[PDB]
């Protein structure tokens, strides 16, 4: 995240942090999710792309830091990774760009409810906020576009949702931004997601309750001026979400 | 006690 606020788990207890392990001895993060429910948590299918081996992830619950531990944090092991049949890249953009996990305990149980660990909501179908609405996104992402490691403690930061019209314009993304991705950006082009924040939410509030409204998946630089970062729209989903966690 | 989706 650029810009934002260091946090704790305990102010997003739905993230969930996603690592690779390595032979050689290192997990290495991948890219940060949500739990939906118990035994399912939600991300990007660009995190599992290059390297779809499910047995070599690991989900942590309750962490507020990237490499030391918090008391509290539960791990798990992907029984099931569910990634998009029409997921594509381009230069810059990435489309149906959502991805499903399904947790296992090594007692065979699922997460359990703490003060660090709860689940988001999800959205009706095809239900958004207006442009305007301020979410908050949070992961374990680069500070600086230049920098080359990852805070060691949760950021978050708050963004504004922009509409279509304003991110397809040409000086902006044209016509790489669809109907199933939706735009951010600071007012300012002050703060943002970046590189090491796929797969974290988009949280906003709808009718009442917190909702992932986006996933993190892609942008141009990281608070670039006309360069909102996109996220993939979770409300238009919500039929291939349901189709595996049933 | 019991997730409520949403809640901190
Ligand atoms: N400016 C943004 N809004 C933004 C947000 C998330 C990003 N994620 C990335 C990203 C860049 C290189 C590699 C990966 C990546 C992560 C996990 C697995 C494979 C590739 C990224 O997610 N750039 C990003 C840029």
């Amino acid at each position: 995240i650029i810009g934002g606020e260091f946090t704790t788990i305990e102010n997003q207890p739905w993230f969930a942090a996603i690592y690779r392990r390595h032979r050689g001895g290192s997990v290495t993060y991948v890219c940060g999710g949500s739990l939906m429910s118990p035994c399912w948590v939600i991300s990007a299918t660009h995190c599992f792309i290059d390297y779809p081996k499910k047995e070599d992830y690991i989900v942590y619950l309750g962490r507020s830091r990237l490499n030391s531990n918090t008391q509290g944090e539960m791990k798990f092991e992907v029984e099931n990774l569910i990634l998009h049949k029409d997921y594509s890249a381009d230069t810059l953009a990435h489309h149906n760009d959502i991805a499903l996990l399904k947790i296992r305990s090594k007692e065979g149980r699922c997460a359990q409810p703490s003060r660090t660990i709860q689940t988001i909501c999800l959205p009706s179908m095809y239900n958004d906020p207006q442009f305007g609405t301020s979410c908050e996104i949070t992961g374990f992402g680069k500070e600086a576009s230049t920098d080359y490691l990852y805070p060691e403690q949760l950021k978050m930061t708050v963004v504004k949702l922009i509409s279509h019209r304003e991110c397809q314009q040409p000086h902006y993304y044209g016509s790489e931004v669809t109907t199933k991705m939706l735009c951010a950006a600071d007012p300012q082009w002050k703060t943002d997601s970046c590189q090491g924040d796929s797969g974290g939410p988009l949280v906003c509030s709808l009718q009442g309750r917190m909702t992932l409204t986006g996933i993190v998946s892609w942008g141009r630089g990281c608070a670039l001026k006309d360069k909102p970062g996109v996220y993939t729209r979770v409300s238009h989903f919500l039929p291939w979400i349901r189709s595996h966690t049933k | 006690l019991k997730f409520q989706c949403g809640q901190k």
